[PDB]
């Protein structure tokens, strides 16, 4: 059975969506855009 | 459809902030070494780990259906933040209370 191990407190796609959703329609930043985007303070 | 219960625990919002802060950290943390040339791995399991998870996501075009929890999950975290606009952001609010000037 897929029993992947991990130490860092991980969250489920729901635990995130519920606590903070994107409002449908996947976000723009994902891979490299996430770094280019994350660096858009104000 | 899922269970159809619509759960919601604020006690976790704290964990969502740290992950959003560590990601924010790790984001600049990796940019802090470049300024100080070759630097040692800062004493922060969170950052270092995110640096690893970050490298993953950069090649995780799948997202959500990937093979890593911190990948897909982290993708939704940062994604929400930026995509978040004109709403009741419970995470972005406490992290950067900015909306009612
Ligand atoms: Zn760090
Ligand atoms: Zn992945
Ligand atoms: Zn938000």
């Amino acid at each position: 059975g897929s029993m992947d191990e991990s130490g860092l407190p991980q969250l489920t796609s729901y635990d995130c969506e519920v606590n903070a959703p994107i409002q449908g329609s996947r976000n723009l930043l994902q891979g490299e855009e996430l770094l280019r985007a994350l660096d858009q303070v104000n | 459809m899922g269970s159809g219960a619509h759960t919601a625990d604020p006690e976790k919002r704290k964990l969502i902030q740290q992950q959003l802060v560590l990601l924010l950290h790790a984001h600049k943390c990796q940019r802090r070494e470049q300024a100080n040339g070759e630097v040692r791995q800062c004493n922060l399991p969170h950052c270092r780990t995110m640096k690893n998870v970050l490298n993953h996501m950069t090649h995780c075009q799948s997202g959500k259906s990937c093979q890593v929890a911190h990948c897909a999950s982290s993708r939704q975290i940062i994604s929400h933040w930026k995509n978040c606009t004109r709403h009741d952001c419970p995470v972005c609010l406490p992290l950067k209370n900015a909306g009612d000037k």
